[PDB]
């Protein structure tokens, strides 16, 4: 069969929710509140999803934890993207069926800009008319996309998955064949697409930092698992010891 | 930490 492709449909997760309550008025604590659960939740599926992959557990057990970490929000803002597009075609932003972004919520949540990138994302998708396959192939890409500058534990095995990974995405690209400049040309604007995923991750990152820091005179909860994430992972994206690999330069 | 007990169960 698509062997690889079954797995990828196969794993794929559910619909989560925030559990937001969308009769309260709108304001900043209760929004960010809400994505914090939510942000929780989709962890937890995420480890479960990226545990189940092809070759997953080639990969020492410290590296599996810290490319889930490092990769989280790339994740979660592509899974979003793909959401937003399929099912409100990209007018708002479907974080969740519970919690989807109008332009009032982008601007009270304090995150319009990132949202607006987001958002632009989610149009790509349409732009480029990119298959749920290749959406697929992609987002497992980006478990892989993101690594400590330094090298992880067993490097070696990480590049060959990463490899492997990439080889996956070229074989499934969808084109009319005897013609090389869709199929070179669609790789090309694939590849670019996974690498416009960093920036909105790194800003997304650099306010949930912030947030974090002054959480307290705000009134924003964390979960507690987040927190750690946040204080100890994050930074590391911040300060440049973790880096994307981008395809382009 | 908390990360990786949940990546336990
Ligand atoms: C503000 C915040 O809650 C921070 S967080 O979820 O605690 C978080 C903490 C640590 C990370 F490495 C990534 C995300 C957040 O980014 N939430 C969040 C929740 C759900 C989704 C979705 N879908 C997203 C986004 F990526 F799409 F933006 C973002």
């Amino acid at each position: 069969q698509p062997i690889f492709l079954n797995v990828l449909e196969a794993i794929e997760p559910g619909v989560v929710c925030a559990g937001h309550d969308n009769n309260q008025p709108d304001s900043f604590a209760a929004l960010l509140s809400s994505l914090n659960e939510l942000g929780e939740r989709q962890l937890v599926h995420v480890v479960k999803w990226a545990k189940a992959l092809p070759g997953f557990r080639n990969l020492h057990v410290d590296d599996q934890m810290a490319v889930i970490q490092y990769s989280l929000m790339g994740l979660m803002v592509f899974a979003m993207g793909w959401r937003s597009f399929t099912n409100v075609n990209s007018a708002m932003l479907y974080f969740a069926p519970d919690l989807v972004f109008n332009e009032y919520r982008m601007h009270k949540s304090r995150m319009y800009s990132q949202c607006v990138r987001m958002r632009h994302l989610s149009q790509e998708f349409g732009w480029l008319q990119i298959t749920p396959q290749e959406f697929l192939c992609m987002k497992a890409l980006l478990l892989f996309s993101i690594i400590p500058v330094d090298g992880l534990k067993n490097q070696k095995f990480f590049d060959e998955l990463r490899m492997n990974y990439i080889k996956e995405l070229d074989r499934i690209i969808a084109c009319k064949r005897k013609n090389p400049t869709s199929c070179s040309r669609r790789f090309y604007q694939l590849t670019k697409l996974l690498d416009s995923v960093q920036p909105i991750a790194r800003e997304l990152h650099q306010f949930t930092f912030d947030l974090l820091i002054k959480s307290h005179m705000v009134s924003v909860d964390f979960p507690e698992m987040m927190a750690e994430i946040i204080s100890v992972q994050v930074p590391k994206i911040l300060s440049g010891k973790v880096k994307p690999i981008y395809f382009h330069t | 930490g908390a990360f990786q007990n949940l990546f336990q169960s």
